[PDB]
RNA sequence: GAGUCCCAUAACCUUUGUACCCCAGAGUGAGAAA
């Protein structure tokens, strides 16, 4: 099942990539709260996302 | 507006012939016709130019 | 990348610098950066000519922006010191311009200089 | 106005819910116009005194 | 003449997009895009309609060229209302903003500088101005920005190089549309000026022919200027005899 | 021998295949020139085969700088990957630029491109037909996103910043006025609301933000308690001795009392005038914190205030430091900011200003360094005159 | 015209329908006439995809129409002869026409 | 019978009160002090 994790890893890099992106416009957040904030919603986001695939490896009763 | 103010009509009479107005000006020479879509406006001098043009 | 740009050599230097002191003689010189806008607002600077020494050069750094709208060469040379000199003012001048006049007397010594800086630019 | 205080920036316009405040048709226009939007970034100090 | 309070009979010019206001002297002016401020320190006329205040815009001859091409009479211009504008060597607004102020809301101008320090009060006035896109590049590398522009209905060139015949021709083929607007200003001493202002004039009205834009009239620019001429032409690809 | 084309729109790449080839040898012939104006000619020549477009405007404005620089950005490499077939031959890519070819061509070496006078016709029509080629698939609005794009990749190579914005300081100021004249017009009715119910208190009271405070407490002048004595009188201080002349007239007055109502509104109202001079108060405190940020030599020089009005005189910050110094001086002549020896300090103080503003409007980061030593400056003349 | 083309393509089908019996000639035009007002409303200016989708299953009912005439009149699972793939082969082409035409309609797809 | 639609919710003039001014304006452009 390693194979699986390592999707898993290099798809939580990403999103959280993209997420920057978006709520971000053009332009770089001069604020530094502000890039706290997103840096925050970018981990709430991607924890959200990460806690489906710990419900989906419930799944699969063969593997560990 | 048809009503054509007397303020308005004698204001666009004094343009028809303003080659009168001062002896000094003697613009071009053109008809004029009142047009028949026009609007009289005020104008606005730059801050700087309080003392110049105010 | 700095701010006073582009900055003459040491040859170019005195060229301009002599072109300054025959115009002074000549009453075609506008000494300081006050005067210096109200030419090029007027349109009949040939030139500009600024200190890259000036103490702060942002004071100066408004020229910059008219020279380049209205298509106006300029050009910075490193002294304030020697800038007054030349200028024949008996104290440091940090912008000067060349009135335009096409009977000027020094006028073909003033489009050698000028070809010369828009080289540069 | 009420706009301002439920969102104070274009980034926020994405999970911002605007219903309350407009219909559907025009608040989908404000999230699509907010990612392409012209404007500059403001400081939190600008936010607050906007607000 | 034109004092602060004098008031103006304002009436329309023979181009769309341009009116004239009268008095004891005659204003070029256009309507302003974004009432209540002036972009370089132009005076300004307010007419009040029903009760909306619309703001007109003084044209001044001596700063824009193109305005000096009108009070000498230019018999066409291809800049009118909604049409799509493209503006080579927008040095700042002094001269895009009233184009902008013709095309109108519906029409856009690409307003294309290079260098930075004019660009950056460009750009602060295309903030004020939707129709206008301010694209800070090298005109003589079209390729570059070729996302942002599409096809536009007319080319004005107010570019002061030496090769300007490159430019105006490269954008031409690329953005012109068939039959479109050219309006070149051609200032004699920056081409060449080892010869006379009347040598040049030909010389580039002879390139934008071998450049398929066929070239319809030329007018100067005196008394407002020395030594410049508009060209104006349209782009024959189908042919120009 | 063209047999595919790429186009980038603001939206995304888009990929044609080249159904016929139009004539080379006649290209320049007016017949060839005109099929490219006429749509149902031009369709016979170009089929549209797929189109990715952008995830977002952060990805617009990252490949249209590397479609400047003539780069394969990572897009642009997935849909040519999909869509040129694998190839002693080579399928021929038709592009706008030249400058992208020697990059497509180390990604692909299976892929020959072509620039030529043929390929830009081709690339003209595309680009004149627009979004009518893409047989109704969603392509956005492309005039919309060029706007967007055309300032997204100016101000990207310009530097822009925030830091440098003087709009707000023009914006605060024209707020600070106008809310000390609506705090003194509504604080004026609320002085003749309650003035009915009992006039004297207006007298007793001359400051109207106090008068408010205090009528928010007196609603009603019939409760008057020593313990109330107590909580007026700490409301500013017993010295000017109205706490004790309030109770006194309270009990005493042709005051004509008014509906629960009527008082509901004073009080409601007087509270609205409470609120704009504590926003005031909270934005004064804004302007100024801005003008040090923005221009702390001018701030510095004559005031953040005074320095504020004057960038609003003049427009912004660049007009001001681009104006001549004899032009400043009558920027602020109408309402005499910088204000026959009078005259001269004047005018000298009128030159320094600009000299701050240029340091300021030029400097990515301004400091107060040379404001303070200009403002000793013009001191140094004071005492002298 | 496109259209005519496209008409004259199915006169092979329906002549085999009445050579084998399957249906009558009077019947046969009646089918052909429905037919000349879809294809030509697929060929003139502002076809929607619905009227793809009608063609599609007015088509897919003339197939089962035949199918069972064949049991029961022919008495065979499958006649051999053009009448037995080419309705199924017309289907699939108004697909590819359709596809082309309106490549947003992800349903049609 | 009869102009809301040129803000009587207003404009202009006079008086009073407050804060200032008695220089030139695209201001000039090399003296000043002794």
């Amino acid at each position: 099942g390693d194979i699986a994790l390592t999707i898993f890893d290099v798809c939580m890099k990403t999103l959280g990539k993209h997420y920057i992106n978006k709520h971000k416009g053009y332009y770089a957040i001069s604020d530094s709260k502000m890039n706290i904030e997103l840096n925050k919603e970018t981990l709430n986001y991607l924890f959200s996302e990460s806690l489906r695939y710990i419900k989906l490896f419930d799944e699969f009763l063969d593997l560990e | 507006d048809d009503n054509m103010r007397r303020e308005v009509q004698r204001d666009l009479l004094l343009i028809k012939h303003r080659a009168a107005l001062d002896p000094k000006r003697h613009y071009k020479k053109q008809r004029w016709e009142v047009p028949e879509r026009f609007a009289i406006g005020t104008i606005i001098e730059d801050k700087s130019e309080f003392y110049s043009s105010r | 990348n700095p701010k006073a740009f582009p900055l003459a050599d040491a040859a170019l230097t005195q060229q301009i610098l002599d072109v300054v002191q025959q115009a002074a003689n000549l009453r075609q010189l506008k000494k300081g950066a006050n005067e210096a806008t109200k030419t090029l607002n007027r349109g009949i600077s040939e030139f500009i000519i600024m200190a890259a020494d000036c103490e702060p050069i942002e004071i100066l750094l408004h020229l910059p922006l008219l020279c380049e709208d209205k298509n106006v060469p300029y050009v910075f040379v490193p002294s304030r010191v020697a800038l007054g000199r030349a200028c024949g003012v008996s104290r440091p001048v940090i912008a000067a311009s060349i009135t335009t006049n096409d009977a000027s007397a020094i006028k073909t010594q003033i489009y050698a200089v000028k070809d010369k800086i828009e080289t540069l630019l | 106005a009420r706009i301002i205080l439920t969102m104070g920036i274009r980034s926020k316009a994405s999970e911002t819910d605007l219903s309350e405040i407009l219909p559907e048709e025009i608040e989908e226009r404000v999230k699509t116009a907010a990612e392409v939007s012209m404007g500059t970034e403001i400081t939190q100090t600008d936010l607050d005194n906007i607000n | 003449g034109a004092r602060g309070g004098a008031k103006v009979v304002i009436e329309p010019h023979r181009h769309a997009g341009v009116y004239i206001a009268r008095g004891k002297e005659d204003l070029l002016v256009t309507k302003n895009m974004a009432p209540g401020e002036s972009v370089y320190g132009e005076k300004r006329i307010s007419v009040e309609e029903p009760p909306t205040k619309v703001e007109y815009r003084v044209w001044n001859p001596f700063r824009s060229k193109l305005a000096a091409g009108i009070m000498g009479g230019l018999d066409e211009l291809f800049i009118a209302p909604g049409k799509k504008v493209l503006y080579l060597g927008a040095a700042s607004g002094t001269s895009v903003s009233h184009v902008s102020d013709v095309v109108g809301p519906e029409g856009v101008v690409y307003a294309v500088e290079f260098s930075h320090r004019p660009g950056r009060e460009l750009i602060s006035m295309a903030k004020k101005r939707p129709n206008i896109i301010p694209i800070i590049e090298d005109a003589r590398h079209p390729q570059k920005y070729r996302m942002l522009i599409g096809m536009v209905d007319c080319v004005f060139a107010d570019v002061a190089q030496p090769d300007q015949a490159r430019i105006i021709a490269l954008n031409s083929h690329m953005f012109l549309k068939d039959q479109g607007g050219v309006v070149i200003s051609i200032k004699a001493n920056c081409i060449d000026s080892t010869v006379d202002a009347e040598t040049v004039f030909a010389r580039e009205v002879q390139k934008l022919r071998e450049e398929r834009i066929k070239p319809l009239e030329q007018l100067t620019l005196e008394p407002y200027e020395r030594d410049h001429c508009i060209v104006v032409g349209r782009y024959m690809r189908s042919g120009l005899k | 021998p063209i047999e595919y084309l790429l186009f980038e729109e603001p939206t995304g790449y888009a990929v044609f295949k080249v159904k016929l080839q139009q004539d080379d040898i006649g290209s320049r012939l007016k017949e060839v020139q005109e099929q490219i104006n006429d749509f149902g000619a031009f369709t016979k020549l170009i089929e549209l085969v797929s189109f990715a477009p952008f995830k977002g405007a952060a990805e617009a404005l990252e490949n249209a700088n590397d479609i400047s620089e003539g780069l394969v950005s990572e897009s642009l490499k997935a849909i040519l990957d999909l869509n040129l077939p694998k190839a002693k031959k080579n399928i021929t890519l038709a592009i706008s630029d030249k400058n992208l070819g020697p990059s497509i061509k180390e990604e692909f070496p299976y892929v020959d491109c072509i620039s030529n006078e043929l390929a830009q016709d081709l690339i003209r029509g595309v680009r004149l037909h627009g979004e009518k080629l893409f047989k109704g698939l969603q392509s956005g609005d492309l005039e919309r996103a060029q706007l967007g794009l055309g300032h997204a990749y100016s101000r990207a190579k310009v530097k822009f910043s925030v830091q440098k914005n003087d709009n707000h300081i023009i914006q605060a100021i024209a707020l600070l006025d106008q809310l000390d004249k609506d705090i003194n017009t509504f604080a004026m009715r609320v002085k003749e609301w309650y003035g009915w119910h009992f006039p004297e208190l207006a007298k007793l009271v001359p400051d109207n933000y106090t008068f408010a405070k205090l009528v928010l407490f007196i609603k009603d002048k019939a409760s008057l308690n020593d313990d109330s004595l107590h909580d007026l009188a700490a409301l500013l201080n017993e010295d000017s001795g109205i706490a004790q002349r309030v109770i006194d007239n309270a009990r005493i007055s042709m005051g004509q009392d008014i509906s629960e109502t009527d008082m509901e509104n004073v009080c409601v109202f007087a509270q609205r005038v409470a609120s704009l001079a504590d926003y005031r108060r909270q934005l004064y405190d804004y302007l100024c914190e801005k003008m040090h940020t923005v221009a702390p030599n001018l701030s510095e020089l004559i005031g953040e205030v005074i320095g504020a009005r004057l960038i609003s005189h003049a427009g912004s910050l660049t007009n001001l430091s681009k104006q001549a110094a004899s032009t400043v001086q009558i920027l602020g002549a109408e309402k005499a900011l910088f204000r026959k020896n009078k005259g001269r300090i004047s005018r000298y103080l009128a030159n320094k200003c600009s000299m701050a503003s240029r340091i300021d409007n030029y400097s990515e980061e301004p400091s107060n360094v040379f404001g303070s030593v200009l403002k000793k400056q013009v001191e140094q003349r004071l005492e002298f005159y | 015209s496109k259209t005519r083309y496209y008409l004259e393509q199915c006169i092979p089908e329906m002549d085999d329908l009445v050579e084998k019996g399957l249906f009558t000639k009077n019947e046969v035009s009646l089918i052909m006439k429905k037919r000349t007002d879809f294809e030509h409303r697929l060929n003139s200016r502002g076809s929607s995809i619905n009227d793809y989708i009608k063609y599609i299953n007015y088509e897919s009912n003339v197939n089962k129409l035949r199918a069972k005439r064949c049991k029961r009149i022919l008495q065979v699972k499958k006649t051999n002869s053009l009448s037995d793939w080419s309705i199924q082969q017309r289907i699939g082409f108004i697909y590819q026409r359709g596809t082309n035409k309106f490549p947003q309609d992800l349903k049609f797809w």
